[PDB]
RNA sequence: UGAAAUAGAACCUGAAACCGUGUGCGUACAAGCAGUAGGAGCCUCAAUUUAUUGGGGUGACUGCGUACCUUUUGUAUAAU
RNA sequence: GGCUCAAACUAGGAGCCGAAGCUGCGGAUUUGAAACUUGUUUUCAAGUGGUAGGGGAGCGUUGUGUAAGCCUGUGAAGGU
């Protein structure tokens, strides 16, 4: 019963190659060079899903600051604030405010700094 | 709901004027670097410019504490051997006083292609009148 | 529509028909002839040869005006290569590829 | 008494034999269980 | 007219007719639920911020449907370890219709 | 002629490496395993009472990020 | 970078940032325990980084039977 590879070796390397359309030179035509560079991807994903809602918060931390500088008040005595007068609004939606509603904000300032 | 970004042709960048007399050097170039980036808005996004455009006068009346005038070294390499030159603070302020403040705030500012572009919206003039009367710039104390 | 002459099997690398091909692409039929009668290159009476036939067939085959034609698209492409051993000095022999080329003229209004 | 196709060993009856060196998913890939390279490791190797 | 609700661990700021993706519900299809913990309601220039939550507003949605997203391929590698080990993911979602805020 | 001629004699099918041509987008002030997570703009299909979404191509700009195997106490290793 | 009543040091205080830790939400899985009880159902508790290595469950491929079946020129295999 001898059994051939070739169908199967195919099949096997086209999914490698078709998950590296794309990539620079080797690493999209030739299977020993896409497949580390799929692994890598792979790696890299995985790493970023961790590594992305470190970012977002950064930068909502980053607008929430501004909006309350612009109202006068430091992000680390707006927050302090907010957890003072139990307002449970994150920082995703706080930041989303700061952006897109300037006078909202300026409420939200205005509890946080009667709560100090 | 989603996280926006500035969207870089919804950005405005507006112009101001920092009188840099008698201002500490360092003190004064956080300001600058943070306006230039853009920190102080609420749109802030890291990878687009929303800064503002920066006219500093008196450039060369920045001041710097201790004996920083005389002690503060600025080098530079040549690229050929033995070719590493060093300047003073009080002599580079005599020849090119804008230079001062110019490095200050590079080395404040990201060290790749949107920090260049960032940059470029800083405006040094030694002495009290820049140019830009056409822009209307707004008196920014900073 | 576009008439098609094909010059399989010419005793001469791609590489080297190609600089021709590039400088006759997109010409004028008389312009392209001007460049292939006076080009120094091998490449040219290639190329000359095949874009003649193509002209042939277009005023022939299918009755076209050949003032108004042009090199609609050419492309030269790689032939099968004649394998000869080189002897070196020790003894040992290097492979020597003969190369050939496929050349293909299409012109149109 | 049932057909040709449906008969069946019975549960715990068959067991499906190791095959050493095919892949990481496997749990025998590479060496295939005999651990690194001395004298256990190589072919024609006993316990004497 | 918009307010913030919570759903599935996170916060959403919401408007009305709006199509949302959240965490899956133990809700069947076309059904309505009502949010009565909304964080926030501004329904112009007047902002009723909650305390944390702002009693008597009230988001009504509707359930549309409950789906699976895109596939992840999670891989993970040790190199020089002979380690390797990927598997798929679909995360689920429910969309909801925002059909009514009450302030 | 033939059902078929990219079945035309190097002739069934005709993969990949490799090498062309065409179209779309990007790219000539910017430093590195070349991806990834985001993300503007453009191009293209569809809807949709009409520039908004959805699919596809590209990817300016930002963060992070030194291949794989083997062998090792330990390898981006300038170890195999 | 730059910093001098500091952006240094000492002694205190209050905020905040900060991890794949903890919590929240959804999903999977190992073991054990309870009950329509060989997945028939729901739960609950503790777990689920991993080399050498041990244990468990499967995928595909060639061939034999099932098969004088079933599919297939109204298009098989293979390719893309
Ligand atoms: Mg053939």
């Amino acid at each position: 019963a001898r059994v051939k590879r070739g169908v199967q070796a195919n099949r096997r390397h086209k999914k490698i190659l078709k998950r590296a359309k794309g990539y620079y030179g080797a690493r999209s035509r030739v299977y020993r060079v896409a497949v580390q560079a799929v692994t890598k991807a792979g790696q890299y994903a995985y790493r970023d899903r961790r590594n992305k809602k470190r970012t977002f918060r950064r930068l909502w931390i980053a607008r929430i600051n501004a909006g309350a500088r612009l109202n006068g008040l430091s992000y680390s005595r707006f927050i302090n604030g907010m957890k003072k007068a139990n307002i449970t609004i994150d920082r995703r939606v706080l930041a989303d405010i700061a952006m897109h509603d300037a006078a909202t904000f300026g409420a939200l300032v205005e509890k946080a700094k009667a709560e100090l | 709901m989603k996280t926006l970004s500035a969207k870089p042709a919804e950005v405005t960048h507006d112009w101001f004027v920092v009188d840099a007399d008698g201002k500490t050097l360092g003190r004064l170039a956080t300001q600058i670097a943070s306006r230039l980036r853009g920190k102080h808005k609420t749109n802030y996004t890291p990878h687009v410019d929303t800064g503002d455009f920066i006219v500093v006068i008196n450039a060369e009346k920045i001041a710097v504490t201790g004996k920083k005038a005389q002690d503060k070294k600025y080098y530079r390499h040549s690229g050929y051997p033995g070719g590493i030159k060093e300047t003073n603070f009080t002599k580079l302020i005599a020849h090119k006083p804008e230079d001062v403040l110019h490095k200050a705030v590079k080395g404040m500012l990201p060290k790749g292609p949107l920090g260049y572009a960032m940059i470029k919206k800083l405006k040094l003039y030694a002495g009290t009148d820049h140019p830009h009367e056409a822009q209307q710039p707004k008196e920014l104390d900073i | 529509m576009e008439v098609t002459a094909k010059l399989r099997g010419a005793a001469i690398s791609a590489q080297k028909v190609r600089l021709v091909a590039d400088e006759v692409r997109g010409k004028s039929i008389e312009r392209a002839l001007d460049i292939l009668t006076y080009s120094n290159k091998k490449g040219a009476v290639f190329v000359k040869k095949c874009l003649n036939s193509a002209i042939a067939n277009a005023e022939h085959n299918h009755g076209l005006d050949i003032d108004g034609l042009k090199v609609a698209t050419i492309y030269v492409d790689e032939g099968i290569t004649l394998k000869r051993i080189l002897p070196r000095a020790k003894g040992r022999a290097d492979r020597i590829s003969k190369r050939t080329c496929h050349i293909t003229i299409k012109v149109g209004e | 008494g049932l057909r040709l196709n449906e008969l069946s060993p019975g549960v715990g009856a068959k067991k499906t034999a190791q095959r050493r060196g095919r892949g990481i998913g496997s749990g025998l890939g590479k060496t295939g269980g005999r651990g690194v390279k001395g004298q256990k490791s190589r072919s024609g190797s006993s316990i004497r | 007219m918009y307010a913030v609700i919570k759903t599935g661990g996170k916060q959403h700021r919401v408007v009305v007719d709006e199509l949302l993706k959240v965490e899956l519900l133990k809700a069947e299809q076309g059904e309505t639920i009502t949010f009565n913990d909304v964080l926030m309601v501004v329904d112009g220039e007047t902002v009723k911020i909650g305390q944390p939550v702002v009693d008597g507003a009230s988001v009504e949605v509707e359930v549309i449907e409950h789906g699976r997203g895109e596939k992840i391929r999670i891989v993970k590698h040790n190199r020089r370890k002979h380690y390797h080990k990927e598997q798929g993911h679909r995360q689920w979602y429910t969309l909801l219709k925002i059909k009514a805020i009450n302030a």
